[PDB]
């Protein structure tokens, strides 16, 4: 089977990339360093940015369940690629440290 | 003494439980290089006394979509075992399993 192209990222609750898996180079064409420290919304099509902000806001309310969102991500070649980001929060209950958001980001088709 | 993040590593698995990705943090904790884990099933690494319970947890994960593992022992690269606990999540397109792994002990030989 043809394997999906995807990469993992960690974000703070605001959406800033705090960790980026190197599989991002093949998925969207950027080096991890080009994403780290930026908000995911900075790579998102203007029509999708608010949905993406809403999603990050809601995943924290959903009790560690998975949220997904589909949006247009600007690749390194300045082309809009459809991405499906599936996100969930992680909080270590030995602590009261703030949860962060774990994402898996896959290039998908906007079609049936 | 270590902080929380230094004892946490994320792994990704295909639905056959084989590693498809692992955080480099695992090297400092357990000894493995991520590249050497790829294509090996999670089951290769569980202590014998935890194997039946882990099978049940994997079954619960696949049935329900998420699971918390309880405490189990993972085989360390240079012998011995480390206690850890895992939160597992299936990502459905099922595409893969994400595991957040937290180390609970030093390596015990
Ligand atoms: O792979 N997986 O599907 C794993 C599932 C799991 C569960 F089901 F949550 F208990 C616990 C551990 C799992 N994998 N390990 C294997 C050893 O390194 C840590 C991750």
């Amino acid at each position: 089977v043809c394997q999906p192209t995807r990469f993992i990222s960690r974000h703070n609750i605001e959406g800033i990339f705090t960790f980026v898996d190197h599989r991002c180079v093949a998925t969207v064409g950027y080096q991890p360093q080009e994403l780290l420290g930026k908000n995911i919304v900075e790579f998102c099509h203007p029509e999708d940015q608010q949905l993406l902000r809403d999603s990050f806001q809601q995943v924290v309310k959903l009790k560690g369940q998975v949220l997904s969102v589909m949006f247009r991500f600007r690749s390194k070649n300045q082309e809009w690629l459809w991405m499906r980001t599936s996100s969930f929060t992680f909080q270590n209950p030995y602590s009261d440290e703030i949860e962060y958001i774990i994402c898996t980001n896959t290039n998908v088709k906007n079609s049936s | 003494f270590k902080g929380l993040d230094s004892k946490t590593f994320l792994s990704e698995h295909s639905m056959d439980m084989k590693f498809t990705y692992c955080d480099d943090r695992i090297t400092e904790l357990i000894g493995y290089h991520p590249e050497e884990l790829l294509g090996r099933s999670a089951y290769e690494f569980y202590h014998a006394l935890d194997s039946e319970n882990m099978t049940k947890s994997h079954q619960n994960l696949c049935t329900k979509g998420q699971v918390v593992s309880g405490q189990y022992r993972m085989l360390a690269k240079h012998g011995g075992y480390v206690w850890l606990e895992t939160q597992g999540t299936v990502i459905y397109n099922p595409q893969c399993i994400m595991c957040v792994n937290y180390v609970l002990s030093e390596i015990e030989k």
